[PDB]
């Protein structure tokens, strides 16, 4: 849990206090950075108002939806391992695959 | 016997396997707003006599809303 | 070793003894229906979706020593 | 240049004092002329007592 | 070998058996009030023999 | 007895559950066999 909302529910909190002893734990009573969390979300609907506010972070780092290029790279070691004679399909499928992660 | 009363506490809370290094010095800015949370905080527990002399209730907690960061 | 049972001993506690490993007798009946079978003779429906189901359950387990051989998964 | 002087000797942060009286000097040379004169000896005297050349 | 053997039971139940906690905190270092990891907490003693 | 698989070394003992929350092994005061202690079956035993 994390984010409360204007009300949230009562499960919220009670699994939210796991979070939030270990983040403390880690920065801003301290100005260290060898011992260092990196935290992932994936989805919006519930990140807390916490975290948002620094001492618990500095910066936001956007970890965007594979490129136009980016895409037939991943193809290309994927396919690899894999017996095959060569393909030239790599870019027929990054069209299809327009949004796929 | 009798124990203090510090002894017994939770470890589920907060501060009490951690505490603050920081201080004034270790920061910059907010010097204004420094002195008027520092007035109304750190002076009572220290000190309750000063309070008392002057005659008034001794300070009332402060509310902290303002800008992320 | 872990999952195997032991005695403690009441008066002072230490471990004693060991007991047998507990499995559970309701686990075994659960397990095999697969008969009488259901085939696809009397279950169906919705073609698409039982075609992608015996493409990623049925076949691999079948043709399983040529995923090894081509490496991928 | 008013919160360095307080801030400088007599509460003795001297981070503190010299920021003000950057911005004071600065402020001060456009208007003023005995003002600013002031302003620059009080930047050097922060830094004399924290004893840094 | 045998001997040995059966005989450290001879000794744990002597020395009493353990019950186990986890340290809640740290007020002097002759006392310590100690958590139970079944849950009611009670005083410990350090020796000086650790 | 939640379950019946201990005979450990005495004629067999399973384990049975007192509604202390406390688990026990039993012996013959009667007799003690794969059908006098069940999967279901419930016991008389002794306190001491």
């Amino acid at each position: 849990g994390g984010r409360r909302f204007s009300e949230g529910t009562s499960a919220d909190r009670e699994i939210q206090r796991t979070l939030m002893e270990l983040l403390n734990q880690m920065d801003g009573f301290d100005t260290l950075h060898r011992v260092k969390m990196i935290m992932a979300t994936n989805r919006p609907d519930t990140l807390d108002p916490a975290l948002l506010r620094p001492g618990r972070l500095d910066r936001k780092i956007h970890i965007d939806l594979p490129n136009e290029q980016a895409r037939l790279d991943i193809l290309k070691i994927h396919a690899g391992p894999i017996t095959k004679h060569g393909e030239i399909d790599y870019e027929a499928i990054v069209k299809l695959s327009d949004g796929f992660n | 016997d009798v124990l203090p009363p510090e002894a017994d506490s939770s470890i589920m809370m907060l501060t009490s396997d951690q505490k603050p290094d920081v201080m004034y010095a270790d920061i910059g800015g907010m010097d204004i707003q420094k002195q008027e949370v520092r007035e109304a905080v750190e002076l009572p527990l220290t000190h309750f006599e000063l309070y008392k002399q002057i005659g008034i209730d001794p300070p009332r907690g402060v509310l902290m809303y303002g800008p992320p960061g | 070793k872990p999952g195997d049972l032991v005695g403690v001993n009441k008066d002072s506690y230490l471990i004693l003894e060991t007991l047998p490993t507990e499995y559970d007798s309701r686990v075994k009946a659960m397990e095999v229906d697969e008969r009488p079978t259901e085939q696809y003779s009397d279950i169906g429906g919705l073609d698409k979706q039982i075609q992608e189901l015996v493409e990623a359950i049925v076949l691999p387990m079948n043709h399983k020593e040529k995923f090894e051989n081509l490496g991928i998964q | 240049m008013q919160s360095g002087i307080i801030h400088a000797a007599e509460e003795k942060d001297w981070k503190t004092a010299y920021s003000y009286f950057y911005e004071a000097f600065e402020g001060y040379d456009s208007i003023d002329s005995p003002k600013a004169i002031t302003s620059l000896k009080y930047m050097l005297l922060c830094k004399i007592m924290l004893n840094t050349p | 070998k045998q001997y040995e053997k059966s005989e450290n039971d001879l000794k744990a139940l002597q020395s009493v058996g353990q019950i186990v906690g986890e340290v809640l905190k740290q007020l002097t270092e002759e006392k310590f009030i100690v958590k139970a990891t079944n849950g009611p907490r009670y005083v410990v003693g350090c020796r000086r023999q650790l | 007895c939640t379950k019946i698989i201990n005979a450990d070394s005495e004629d067999p003992k399973y384990i049975i559950n007192v509604k202390q929350f406390a688990k026990f092994v039993v012996d013959l005061s009667d007799q003690v066999a794969p059908t006098d202690i069940e999967e279901g079956m419930r016991v008389g035993v002794d306190r001491n």
